[PDB]
This record gives C-alpha cells, sequence and structure tokens, in this order.
C-alpha cells in the first residue's frame, strides 16, 4: 500500500541526447508522500539526477527524513549500473536532494556503454523513508 | 557532494 516504508520505482527519460529542461517522473508513494525522480542537464557537460518529496504540497508543516539509492540503469549489465547514495530530511525549503553533477553527460550518452538506447535512459530510485511528522497528525 | 537542484 501507499504506508509502505519504502519503494523501487523507475522513470525512463525520452529523446534523453536533447534533454534541455528539467523532466519529473509521476510519483511513487512512500509512507503516503509522492516522491518523484528529477533529471536536468548540468554544466551537455553533466546529468542532474534529484529525488523530490512532497513538492506540490502547500504545507510548510511537513518532514520526512529517508535514505535512498539513486541508479542510472546499464541496459547491457546491470552490474555496470552507476549509482549513489543519500540520506536526507526533506521538507517544503528543500523538497529534493540528489547531485547536480551524478554522472558525466558524455558517458551517459556514449552508445556503447550501455547506459543509453534509442536515446532513452532509465532511472531508478530505491527510497527507505521513515515515518513523517506534521502531515497526518 | 548532494544538495538540492536549485
Amino acid at each position: 500500500t501507499s504506508w509502505r516504508s519504502e519503494a523501487t520505482f523507475q522513470f525512463t527519460v525520452e529523446r534523453f541526447s536533447r534533454l534541455s529542461e528539467s523532466v519529473l517522473s509521476p510519483p511513487c508513494f512512500v509512507r503516503n508522500l509522492p516522491w518523484k525522480i528529477m533529471v536536468m542537464p548540468r554544466f551537455q557537460k553533466s546529468v542532474g539526477f534529484f529525488l523530490q518529496c512532497n513538492a506540490e504540497s502547500d504545507s510548510t508543516s511537513w518532514s520526512c527524513h529517508a535514505q535512498a539509492v539513486l541508479k542510472i540503469i546499464n541496459y547491457r549489465d546491470d552490474e555496470k549500473s552507476f549509482s549513489r547514495r543519500i540520506s536526507h530530511l526533506f521538507f517544503h525549503k528543500e523538497n529534493d536532494w540528489g547531485f547536480s553533477n551524478f554522472m558525466a553527460w558524455s558517458e551517459v550518452t556514449d552508445p556503447e556503454k550501455g547506459f543509453i538506447d534509442d536515446d532513452k535512459v532509465t532511472f531508478e530510485v530505491f527510497v527507505q523513508a521513515d515515518a513523517p511528522h506534521g502531515v497526518a497528525w | 557532494e548532494p544538495g538540492g537542484s536549485r
């Protein structure tokens, strides 16, 4: 259910080589909050990969601490998938967390590396979140 | 190190 304390979800970005603005994945509910993958080009140059939590809510009282593994799937060999871990207290003023320079853009879009296929790149997030505060009283 | 997107 949506009250699950953890989950793994993915978001495949299409026409990746042409990405110019930030893209957001549909929500994946964990601890009954909407979590989303955020991808954006940073400085061509590098891939911005962030995890966002409850960004739409106009509430300023919520907070949820979570740890997560951010991974860019390598379709040819999952052991080659690249991932970084994060730990962060999400709240309205810091509703997303990740790396502006998660991977070199030239590496991810290199057709010989196994991360891109038909100009599509798959991102994955494994998030483990504690019970939230200031949401369900 | 990690951080926010903005």
